């Protein structure tokens, strides 16, 4: 047979599908492993007839148990569900978002304090910035990049930001289209604003004596037309 | 800039104020401070915070942390809120605001994330410190996997494996015996400490098991809990700074309980399975935990009450201790009295510890769970405490969470590198998700490094393809298991190099401030009381006020999460 | 799924009792190994359905199998069976006493050389003792146990228990209830009659010179009214 | 029972809201919080708490402290509150109730009171952390009994005695004068660290020194402060760790102010005696205070600014820098103008620290005092601190204590074994009593023992008698000086065994975290802000407004207490 490792795992996971399968059709609503090794051994069945593709299955499987199918809360413990099987072209992964149906009970709930946002960069001053992508490729700049070293393909007063970031939540990043032109919001940089590295236009402290230094590298190496 | 409240929380998870449910249980868990600056949290991956020269420092530091959980939800005695977690040379380096000073407002200076940190994502996930399960009998080495997935990282007790003497009692007896046993635990990612035989009325025998390494002693009734035999172990025990554990003389043979809190003379002492039915003292054992000095545990089996706990004893009892089928009673009616008041005096805080008894009258990886059926059980029954402040069960929370972490590390000695999520402490963590918490941990920490996780198909293209079960890390194998596990020994052996005479890898630490540890050491649970029992309902008392609860029908942590 | 250690051993034992029912169903006689897999799985199937208390399923499981639905020699082999399940209240363990029926055969069967009793402790002189346990609790007491050193809830002419065990099978108790008066027979401790431990009362051996001073003991400890 | 407040605060000194007057200046600080129990307090004495199985344990315990400083009034960054201080081998062991949890409640758990113990009344007095003086000339051994009895116990500079080069400049130039140096150290009991010639426009000659244990480098104009020497400086600083002390080109030979500042490229430096008079570039040397990467000192003889400041310093330069009795003035119109800025700085929290430019133009026994009279004469002048919340001036004591205190230690990388009064750090402590606070000590205690203190007639029966004078105790003495004492180096000396290899047999410990240091990482001194000087009036600016304070005619910690 010469059963590798991966393959021996495969067949737990196959019989635990059995196994929930039967109790399915003793009436009984499945639980959160049962739930899963149920809808992994149809995935492993479809697989193997070989008929059905990736995308096909990823479709047919969302709700593949209902609500009623399984215990209370068992839905929103498994968001998704995912599952390799060799089909005629090899081994593929069966990504399914939201496999099993949810219901109103939600095992580690969070309930909020309230409702109010969250005044992210509280009391930082806002710089609005006009931003032109005029480049062939679209690109995205993250909150804590220094705005001022960005792609020499935007175009916009790279004086106006020194020194700052995108007044973004921490770690979203914001997305500038080829050709796209969009207003940003820059705020001062945090901390001691000690920029070392990204495009080492300034590698030093942000700080007006450092400013005309900075400028002229950033024009030298093209970022300033 | 204002994010909705919703994204916020999806993003970094729940902050200052909001109510997290543990697992399924009706237990509500508030976030009570949040030490980030609103924009500056950390977040790991493609265009994210924790890049070179922006959120990772580019500025060399003494504190660059060698790992850090970003916007962890810590659950702990010491509180339940919002933080960054900072762990280098496989210590808690520190707790608070993690990133770089040179772009970043509000960074705990010695919290610096750089080129030579990993990271790990703790958004949304509860971190506790790993449990410590001080009612082990080293019976079989495959209760090591089951207590690790069942978030136990320490482990104390004694045994031989699968002999008559440990089958019983938690003991591994004389010099041979422990020098072996030490030898054999350095196989194991398991934090491990051994208790001698205690019973003897002489004081050599005792002492030569101390410097054969023992962290202490168990007096256990199958080798004779006699007066005599108390009082020379707890002498022993008071020279050389270890614990003492108990498991009484059931039969009142040699005297009544009474008699045995006489013999211990205020003393440290652990009594394990307060309650009596793992054994002890019939029908007034339980008595024993009002008490100062007495240290209380209960054992998995009788936590919750059940409506099958009685039924499953009145067997299970007899196939531990051999006994014969012409004993049918008088466990049916002794047992329910104090079973049921045994959950009240957990609530209460009067039982501080929750064990195991480990195929020994108890399960290896229940211990965890079955606190928090307990805790759930109660609020179930007698509502929110009285002590809460606020829409939240904290209070309970964290008199629930110290009877498997920190309580036990201050009875066995170990408090001050191990049982809760404090700076300066070995970095001995359990990582949560909210949904399972209590009943499935995702990834154990020990000593810094990841030793054993939930881990999907070993071929699979990403970590989440099925089967998703638990397997042993990096941590746990070569001789990284030597850098990331401690076994716990006497000051004495120590100090004696038990270390280099026996050849032990593994990082030995001595156990100190035994001796002094009374019920006021505690963390939420130093209630003392006068503790009676009827000698003909079997019915208990506190301070003359009946202790009980009702039988749970269904438990929260069991039906949902488990196939069998 | 987060398939736990003890789960993976559960599948097994499941698939054996899954074998062991399509092997009984073929009517093939089922060994020991087949016996235990098969009643394994039905209190594994009962215990799902969280209809049946423990009690229930004890009492349901006594000779589940018969002696002609196994091979011979079956039912004596596995006296007993232990079957830990999940139920609606947690892992519970079943505990069932003769689950499968028994038979003429019996492997492993101890032949007695003679049906004659043992004379235990021969020779050893009998003393015949009133005890009256005037505690408010059942008290048991060991075979080897100093009975001079018993509980003193014991009321008795301690003097003439001085040096002497019970007379009863070695390992064996005798218990005397709250308020119960029995007739108990002590013989001579064997050996040297160095009783050291129990109570403290004397710490030596059981002479006649150390008797004097042991009574005097037990008189100021309480075990002598 | 219901003590009456006058007799509790005599007993034990004053609890939480009570005000105490610093020496006597019109500084209040309040008692923020109280960290004992109301009837467990300790007291030494016949009769009293401190006695066998009372205050006294009988128990033993691994945190048995070595002393206690019972009931003390902490003054230090990290708040002002009421405290029992436990020392154990050598450093702050604990901070909170110490005692007997036997037979006291609310003993904070690892500041045990015990046979071990030697006790030491704190009530009333108050208890700050050493002192740091960053600006020293080792011109004389004799600066170190003065250092000492003005509660200074750390001190960093350079020099080699009494020769021109010392007589100007903190400077140890060469291996073979810092290794004569650092075994010279070894007679005191005052902690060093030396630092090496900065002015070099070649690598080789500063590693050299580094190596050869220095704990950084002096730029000082006599040896010519150039742009070159600032790059090449700085360069090797940031590669071995170490920090930059700047004495700039006052006469503006190779440049300006900005071609200094543009010179260091935002790196860290510190920038001694930034008023201007001490030497630096004319008449603009103060408008470096503002950039953040500048950490400013001054140095004593312009602080406060006094009637007769200007006219000591315009002979006290010529007698220093040996000028021609020819030259008269400029520093006459100069001078006043940045002197009065700089007393308005230090308030504001821009000046970050307090040093002495030890007799080379400024007083080694007067770092303290001298901090304490500016503190005392703004407070005067601008009224109360419009950050301070309630009747007290905390939020001001606070920020002056900084400076000589933990500012001094952020700045040279010491800040992790001393500069604050906090559990783990060295236990170099100064007791004074209130009425004497900032002008006179009662006891220095340095790694846990008592090194120098104002002790009465040597033949007396009782300490008390006069003459009452400054002397040198146990733990300046011996081999327990060795033990008492630090003698600090770069990481690259420390690493390669300069101890063993110089055969110190003085505590050698390495300076750590300088180059990442910015004004951000102080202590109540962060500010920044666009200073300017007019060049025609010689008026300092403070972002656009004028930055000026009125002259001193008396000064507090001063004609009281002194005889001479
Ligand atoms: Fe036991
Ligand atoms: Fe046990
Ligand atoms: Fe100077
Ligand atoms: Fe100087």
């Amino acid at each position: 047979m010469k059963l590798t490792p991966k393959e021996q795992e495969k067949f737990l996971l196959y019989y635990a599908g059995e196994v929930a399968r039967k109790r399915k059709e003793e009436g009984l609503k499945l639980n959160q492993p049962e739930a899963i090794a149920y809808i992994s051994a149809h995935i492993m069945d479809e697989a193997r007839r070989g008929k059905k593709t990736v995308a096909q299955l990823m479709e047919e499987c969302v709700h593949f148990l209902k609500k009623d199918e399984v215990m209370p809360g068992v839905g929103n413990m498994v968001p998704d569900l995912g599952v390799e099987a060799n089909f005629p072209d090899g081994t593929k992964l069966v990504t399914v978002n939201w496999p099993i149906e949810p219901d109103d009970f939600k095992a580690g709930e969070i309930k909020f304090a309230s409702d109010k946002d969250i005044e992210l960069n509280a009391g930082k001053e806002i710089t609005e910035l006009k931003v032109t992508n005029k480049g062939p490729k679209s690109l995205h700049v993250g909150s804590h990049f220094h705005f001022f070293e960005a792609n020499r393909a935007l175009e916009f007063d790279r004086e106006k930001a020194y020194g700052k970031r995108l007044d973004i939540p921490s770690g979203n990043t914001l997305r500038i289209g080829a050709g796209e032109t969009k207003t940003v919001h820059l705020i001062p940089i945090g901390g001691s604003k000690k920029i070392i590295g990204m495009n080492g236009l300034l590698n030093g402290i942000a700080d007006d004596l450092h400013k005309q230094k900075a400028l002229e590298k950033a024009k030298h190496h093209g970022f300033i037309k | 800039m204002k994010m909705k409240r919703q994204e916020y929380v999806n993003t970094y998870g729940p902050t200052t104020g909001d109510k997290v449910r543990l697992g399924d249980t009706d237990l509500w868990a508030e976030v009570e401070h949040d030490y980030t600056v609103y924009g500056e949290e950390l977040k790991f991956g493609a265009g994210k915070t924790i890049r070179e020269g922006m959120g990772q420092s580019n500025s060399p530091d003494e504190n660059t942390l060698d790992l850090v959980i970003t916007n962890a939800l810590i659950i702990d005695y010491t509180g339940i809120y919002k933080a960054d977690i900072g762990i280098k040379n496989g210590k808690i380096h520190g707790i608070g605001k993690a990133g770089n000073k040179d772009m970043q407002d509000g960074v705990t200076p010695h919290m610096v994330v750089g080129v030579g940190t990993e990271a790990l994502a703790g958004e949304g996930m509860i971190i506790t410190a790993g449990g410590i399960d001080s009612h082990t009998h080293f019976l079989s080495p495959q209760q090591f996997p089951t207590a690790l997935a069942n978030g136990v990282t320490t482990m104390f007790g004694g045994g031989t494996g699968p002999v008559d003497g440990t089958n019983a009692t938690t003991i591994t007896p004389g010099v041979w015996n422990l020098h072996r046993m030490l030898r054999a635990a350095e196989e194991y990612g398991m934090n491990v400490g051994l208790l001698g035989k205690g019973n003897s009325s002489s004081r050599a025998q005792l002492v030569e098991q101390v410097k054969a390494g023992a962290i202490g002693f168990k007096l256990h009734e199958d080798w004779g809990t006699t007066p005599s035999a108390i009082d020379h172990c707890l002498s022993v025990a008071d020279e050389y700074d270890v614990q003492v554990c108990i498991h009484t003389d059931t039969v009142n043979e040699a005297g009544y309980v009474d008699d045995t809190l006489r013999a211990m003379n205020g003393r440290a002492i652990h009594a394990y399975h307060i309650e009596g039915a793992g054994g002890g003292h019939s029908p007034d054992v339980i008595t024993m935990a009002g008490e100062v000095n007495i240290l209380p545990s209960s054992t998995t089996p009788t936590i919750p009450y059940t409506i099958n706990t009685v039924a499953e004893h009145l067997d299970m009892l007899m196939t531990c201790h051999h006994l014969d089928k012409r004993i049918r009673f008088s466990q049916s009616r002794i047992r329910p009295g104090s079973i049921a008041a045994e959950d009240t005096l957990h609530d209460m805080g009067v039982i501080a510890m929750t064990s195991s008894d480990s195929q020994a009258m108890g399960r290896a990886g229940e211990v965890i769970p079955r606190t928090w059926q307990t805790a759930d059980k109660n609020k179930k029954e007698f509502g929110r405490l009285t002590e809460e402040k606020g829409d939240n069960d904290n209070f309970r929370i964290k008199r629930y969470i110290s009877k498997y972490t920190i309580n036990p590390a201050i009875t066995h000695g170990v408090s001050e590198y191990i049982g809760s999520v404090e700076e300066g402490k070995i970095a001995d963590l359990v990582v949560w998700n909210p949904a399972f918490f209590g009943v499935k941990p995702k990834i154990i920490i020990k000593g810094g490094m990841v030793v054993f996780s939930e881990m999907g198909d070993s071929n699979a293209s990403v970590p989440t393809p099925q089967p998703v079960y638990y397997r042993e890390m990096f941590g746990h194998h070569g001789k990284a298991k030597f850098d990331t596990s401690i076994t716990f020994v006497s000051k004495v052996a120590y100090e004696n190099g038990i270390k280099e005479k026996l050849g032990l890898e593994r990082k030995v630490l001595p156990v100190k401030n035994c001796r002094n540890v009374t019920k006021k050491d505690f963390k939420f649970n130093n209630t003392t009381a006068k503790i009676t029992v009827n000698p003909e309902t079997f019915e208990v008392f506190v301070n003359g006020k009946l202790c009980t609860s009702k039988p749970a029908t269904e438990v929260a942590l069991a039906s949902r999460y488990t196939f069998f």
